[PDB]
């Protein structure tokens, strides 16, 4: 129904981070294709992962994603300082049918 | 060089209509599914609708249902979310988002991937 | 005065079918040698009669 | 594995002489048998050129496998048997698999001709006639040879005899 | 009633194929991709005939040995025919310098 | 050593009944369909009749369908034309047609072929 | 229904030919399973093309048989002068019934 | 094969443009083409697979091919061109016949996954619907949007419109 | 691909130990677990040949796969070595690809089996039971031990049981 | 490894009861079907009884049907044979075996093969 | 349905055998899977042949299985002298259902 995540993290350049998105709701599977998103203040959200394992050309093999338990997650590693950005996860319920996360505010 | 424009928008007093456009170039845009997005001033993005190919199905989000329309007409590269009886809260920035990411095995777009975004148009329903 | 597109020591190969086992000593565009005796490939049905 | 030959249709006919599949039909008028032509004509295609490309393909260039060494080049013997005996091993492991896989296959394909001609019988027929089991038919209605020839060339016209099929169908 | 049946074809024949799944299946008609005739007799290669010693040795042919007077005229020959123990080679004895180079290199001509 | 030689014919009075027959050596004779074709004098090939093998069947032209039956005894291995009530424009020679083509993947003949042909047999209905 | 073929057709030797056969109906394709004959005088037709493009083993390959638009086309390239013979087309409405054309008488 | 495509299924649509299996509905409010996204998906993921373990099986080392022999050494020269010659056609044989076979391995695999589907709506639907060949449904009680994405993603709830398709067939 | 398992049928049965394919029965004296021994006698006669077949294929001859060679004979070991790597190359990816097409061989064909098994207790049971779907049929009459061990064994005995299940049926 | 001890027995009257037992130690008892055997002094082999696992079914024969019944506790790797309403022909040496033989392709155990014997118990049914 | 065999054989050392075994009723197949069994005096009995071919991993390969004609045949080869011993067959019914021969005594 509702979409959980975490209103904000921090993390120190050259550290990992364990950006966690999950259902106010039963377990998330990999059948909900959860995709994540980046965006920046005054520019258009940027898809990172999809179906919470693929990255597309673009995105650089930093950002991993995986189905930790019952929620999903979304990993960064290098923390380069330019991924200061609100982080969004969405979860599919149908075909296209998708709700959106609240947000994860990174700073570094 | 795949790019989606927003059109429209501005001012509409409560009660009011509009019809936002979004015009996409680059890619063929009868081969993609069309999202429209939207994200309040200091809030989330909030999934609207979508519209697929060819008359498959439009899928509206339970929120906006029955006030919010969505359509396509593909000899123009055209896609329109027409809102009706605007509330208050739909103030927002609202983007069309597409999946048009190709794959090596065939000439299709890749499902459950929104990669394609457009810069957005504001919209305001204030007195 | 036979004509061969394969010559063996015990006397040359006329067919076109792709493996032979005669001898692995051959002269000419040749079928590949193999160890087996029996390459049937079936092109019907089994019978059940 | 599709489950017509050697299991629902337990045994051939020897009586069929004319193709790979078929027809028995017991009419008033005969009995008979008849190969469908269309399916026995695509699976000969098939089967051509499924042996045509194993052959083919064999395709050598003139060579000569024979050399001759003293006894101080040895090391050039054992060299060129390596060579040879490789060869020989890849060749004859090659043509075994593939002789062993393909004949799976062509058995397999066979099985599927035999099901799929089962099956378009059956959707032609619908309701104007009941499955007695092994892979046979038993009409509502009374087919003369065009019937049973209408049946065969694919053109059966259900609505011709649906009515009367009803009458002995709902009794 | 009336009734129409499917099935398929079956013979008398007694050929049997090996499956990857059973071994010694009895099939209706199978092709051979084995080879395992010969003529017995040496044939022609390229159109080009072959070169025959006789009881001489490549040695005592190229040589000219005394007595391979018969082998004498030839142009171009696709191969050699040799007997696997000649008895006319070098009559006088010796060793012959790159015995095996020269039989390769007087192969085909 | 394929052969097919065809019996029966002459002359007979119009409205009257022959029996003409072709006998086949050389190929398996109950494995081939058998056809009976007719060529008038001065004019071109008329196919006439076909007769499968086991009982497949027996196919007809409209031009002599009713009046001529096709038959095969294969003990004897011989295929029948019966002709009744013969009219003034069956005067023609009469061949009969085998499917004989052999195959390399299978044992039967091959279809939609007919290769082997007999020399012949005339006949012709007058007074 | 009915299949029409040229009256007559001459050509010169060692020339192409593009000897035609037509239904009076719509498209002629290769499921009609066209097959051409030759007839010599006092003489059994001859097979020289099966179902379209097939030749017997003793017809040199010189005649070819092909579908082009809507008919049924068979091209003899050689000429080698005793092509002067009838050649007929015949057409498959059924597993077994057939329809023969009229025939062209092939002068060289 | 399975007897879907080039079967029972006879050809197929140029309008569905975003999978290769799917569905066509006509309603009051229109008709349509939906890919079925989980099935299209399934195949991509196989075929992408088979595609990346054709390509990526294929490992070699750093070697170089070109020898050069003087006039004195002829039967190193003919054996390597044995060993290179014998590369090449091993190479080739393989090459043309796992590509001819892995074709026929596609194929089939696509028939068999437009006949599940067509299987999953079949048995998804019941007696609630009629089957008029091609592939092609006919309902027996009304259906809106909302019925078809039903039928579509796999959540039919047949008990809803049995009443109304007993009432219907049965007339 | 034939549907039945990770189909129609969705999980395997962890209770059925004796074998690969089998039944699940529920009778007022209980339910239990039975393997089809027929089927699964096969499945393994067909699997052992299949393993036996890849072993026991590769003959081999005696040979060392070593020489050495002097600093002045480097086209000598060149050659030797692209002999050996050529070898493992082909080796290499013909042992790969051998491995993984089998694999789906094998699995397709565990997939018809439960897929024919089903299909034969559809045929032998006729209209006497209901398919409630996932490869379960509920019975129209009333089946002890003896009938259902009828039931798998292969002589069900319709007539028996066909006029009571018209009446549970129509009702 | 493989072993099966046979307990119970003894002398019981005529139209008395017993139950004897079998346990099975170094295998999977609860994957192996379980036959009993009985054989008489100086007479041949007699199958009487046989159960599956997971309660596939129980098989009895002609002779003890009715009788005797067939049980199997897998906790205790025990299988147990009740003999009621016994006679005087029912003394005799009886055997408990099992199917243990594995497979290379399979974890199950071999199908139609006793290959695992027990010694045997006797039984003197006597006034 | 009743098992018949042969009350008793002998046979010399190194001589071959032809124990065979029969129902009262039609033919016996591969279908009816017999299995013989070898008995010594007060001795569980051992299993030589299962599916009238197989044998288990002790038994030499001197014992064999076949069904000739209507009949199921064991073939012993070599008479190693510990071949006295009583021979039974058993023939199944069923799945589990099988009935056992009366033995046949072989005296080397």
């Amino acid at each position: 129904q509702t979409v959980i995540q975490e209103p904000a993290m921090s993390v120190s350049p050259g550290g990992t981070v364990t950006l966690t998105c999950a259902f106010s709701s039963g377990s998330v599977t990999s059948g909900d294709y959860p995709s994540w998103f980046q965006q920046t203040p005054g520019q258009p959200p940027r898809l990172l992962i999809y179906r919470t394992n693929n990255r597309p050309t673009g995105v650089p093999s930093r950002f991993s994603g995986a189905i930790s338990g019952n929620k999903a997650a979304l990993t960064i590693t290098g923390a380069q300082a330019n991924d200061e950005a609100d982080y969004y996860c969405t979860l599919y319920t149908s075909s296209l049918n998708n709700i959106f996360g609240g947000g994860t505010h990174l700073t570094v | 060089e795949e790019k989606l424009v927003e059109s429209g928008g501005g001012l509409v007093q409560p009660g009011g209509s509009l019809r936002l456009g979004c015009v996409g170039s680059g890619f063929t845009f009868s081969s993609a599914y069309i999202n429209w997005v939207r994200q309040a001033p200091g809030k989330g993005l909030e999934w609207l609708a979508a519209i697929r190919t060819s008359g498959g199905g439009t899928y509206y989000a339970d929120s906006v249902k029955g006030r919010f329309t969505i359509s396509r007409d593909d000899s123009q590269n055209t896609a329109y979310l027409q809102m009706n009886s605007l509330r208050t809260e739909d103030t927002a920035r609202y983007y069309c988002a597409a999946g048009a990411m190709t794959m090596v095995v065939a000439s299709f777009f890749q499902y459950y991937a929104m990669d394609l975004w457009g810069p957005g148009v504001e919209v305001v329903v204030s007195s | 005065e036979c004509d061969a597109k394969c010559q063996t020591p015990q006397g040359a190969i006329n067919s076109s079918l792709p493996f032979q086992n005669v001898h692995p000593v051959t002269i000419g565009e040749c079928p590949k040698y193999v160890r087996s005796a029996k390459l049937r490939m079936v092109t019907g049905l089994r019978n059940i009669p | 594995l599709f489950g017509a030959i050697a299991g629902f249709i337990e045994g051939g006919w020897t009586g069929m002489v004319d193709g790979w599949y078929g027809y028995h039909h017991q009419n008033e008028q005969g009995s008979g048998y008849a190969a469908d032509q269309k399916s026995t004509q695509n699976a000969i295609n098939g089967i051509t050129n499924k042996v045509n490309s194993v052959i083919e393909k064999m395709n050598t260039q003139f060579t000569a496998v024979g050399k001759e060494f003293n006894k101080l080049e040895r090391r050039m013997e054992n060299l060129n048997k390596k060579v040879d005996d490789g060869f020989i091993d890849i060749w004859t492991y090659n043509a075994e698999l593939l002789v062993l896989l393909e004949n799976e296959r062509t058995l397999d394909f066979h099985d599927s001709n035999v099901k799929n001609l089962y099956e378009k019988v059956k959707s032609q027929l619908k309701n104007n006639a009941k499955e007695i089991g092994n892979g046979c038919f038993e009409f509502y209605h009374k087919c003369n040879d065009e019937c049973m020839e209408s049946v065969k060339n694919g053109t059966y016209d259900y609505p011709k005899y649906s009515e009367e099929s009803k009458l002995n169908r709902e009794k | 009633a009336d009734t129409i049946c499917i099935g398929y074809h079956a013979n008398n024949s007694t050929d049997t194929v090996d499956t990857v799944l059973e071994k010694n299946v009895t099939v209706t008609h199978s092709v051979n991709l084995l080879e395992d005739s010969h003529n017995g007799k040496l044939c022609l290669l390229k159109g080009i005939a072959p070169l025959q010693l006789g009881n001489c040795s490549v040695a005592g042919w190229i040589l000219g040995n005394p007595e391979c007077e018969l082998l004498i005229s030839r142009e171009s020959w696709s191969y050699i025919v040799e007997k696997p123990n000649p008895e006319n080679g070098t009559c006088y004895p010796g060793h012959f310098a790159d015995y095996e180079e020269l039989r390769e290199q007087l192969s085909s001509v």
